């Protein structure tokens, strides 16, 4: 009860597990002790904070936080430090330590020494294109990785199949303008727009007959984030299936 | 009855050409719940043991039907190549799966670390690590 803790952890799927916690300055516990200080002629509190360490809890760990931390002392106030945790497959909630060192302070004396540790689970928690019909599973080689600069570059749609006729399908752009709040008429024309003209395909219809390479030239910048247009299309009916990855700046 | 105390102890497809990989796993809690490495292992290349077999077998060139190989290399069909470390995550693993000197007919190299810093304990948890990959053939004579 003189400086409010928590915890926060995100979890970035594409990398490791991050959670931060976070002090505080409790405000229902400084007006107590400021009653005092001012009282003894002090404005604000001087709780300086010496030893502050997050343990990964087992039956014995340690870890160490992202960045780099002093010994700190602040009167009213908060921090956070962010440490990684490793990014779990599924079913195994972390734990972790958690403690800290409030050095108060007094006149250059009375330096009344507190320790604290919150010990509990690190778990908050709130790129492969599946075919959706039989499993004909497609990832990029090399997924958001582009630095282009309007120079041509190859990509590699590793299409993994059930290897049971595994010759069937063909890839193309569209290189056309979709045809669709007035202004969400004209931010949805201009993503259609610099869609379906930025960037070429220089294998248009490539039928495909389990790599491919599917040169692209890309003559205007921007961040082409989920690049879309580019579908397949397949045996079947209408297995127009997107992409839905891989993206490029192209400056 | 007699007990004494508890001790506290991705499928690729390369074309006939060189290659890479890289592991940085954290199936290593065998001392100390995972706290660091023991030593490293800066980029071991696996390709011995097909070397050592793709070249005898057809340098066998003796009757090859009394079979001096005489075991069976069924176990021969993957790689398993090894890496038992010495006295987090794993430090330093990668391996250059050359396939320019390789068979036709082979999967994977169920790779085995013996992940201990067990100092001649005779105890070494060892985690073994496949790969199930498939090789894109380029050229013939």
């Amino acid at each position: 009860l003189l400086n409010m803790r928590l915890r926060n952890i995100s979890l970035k799927s594409e990398h490791c597990i991050l959670s931060s916690l976070d002090f505080q300055t409790s405000k229902a516990s400084e007006q107590l002790t400021k009653k005092f200080i001012y009282p003894q002629e002090h404005n604000s509190f001087l709780k300086l904070n010496f030893q502050e360490i997050s343990y990964k809890l087992i039956d014995g760990t340690s870890q160490i936080e992202l960045d780099p931390i002093c010994p700190l002392k602040v009167p009213l106030t908060a921090f956070s430090y962010d440490s990684i945790s490793a990014t779990f497959k599924l079913v195994l909630l972390p734990k972790s330590t958690q403690p800290h060192r409030v050095k108060i302070t007094l006149a250059y004396e009375l330096e009344l020494h507190p320790n604290l540790k919150l010990p509990v689970r690190t778990s908050w928690e709130t790129s492969l294109v599946n075919s959706k019909l039989s499993n004909v599973k497609f990832k990029f080689i090399n997924s958001n990785i582009k630095v282009i600069k309007g120079e041509k570059f190859t990509m590699r749609l590793q299409i993994i199949n059930s290897s049971s006729s595994p010759l069937d399908l063909v890839v193309y752009y569209n290189n056309t303008i979709n045809p669709i709040t007035l202004e969400n008429q004209y931010q949805l024309h201009n993503k259609y727009r610099k869609i379906a003209e930025g960037i070429i395909l220089l294998s248009n219809d490539y039928k495909i007959p389990y790599f491919a390479d599917l040169r692209f030239i890309g003559i205007m910048s921007g961040y082409y984030g989920t690049l879309s247009g580019l579908k397949v299309l397949d045996l079947n009916t209408n297995e127009l299936i997107e992409v839905g990855n891989g993206a490029s700046v192209l400056i | 009855s007699n007990p004494v105390e508890e001790e506290a102890e991705k499928m690729t497809r390369n074309s006939w050409m060189m290659l890479d990989g890289t592991k940085t796993d954290f199936h290593i809690t065998v001392r100390n719940k995972s706290l660091s490495c023991a030593i490293n292992h800066i980029k071991i290349i696996p390709m011995n043991n097909i070397e050592q077999m793709l070249k005898p077998d057809y340098w066998k060139k003796m009757p090859p039907d009394d079979l001096y190989i005489m075991e069976k290399q069924l176990d021969w069909l993957s790689k398993s190549c090894v890496r038992i470390i010495k006295l987090i995550t794993f430090d330093l693993e990668l391996d250059n799966t050359a396939v320019p000197f390789n068979f036709t007919g082979f999967d994977l190299l169920i790779e085995y670390g013996m992940s201990a810093t067990d100092e001649s304990c005779i105890y070494l948890k060892k985690l073994s690590i496949p790969y199930e990959v498939t090789l894109r053939r380029t050229i013939e004579v």
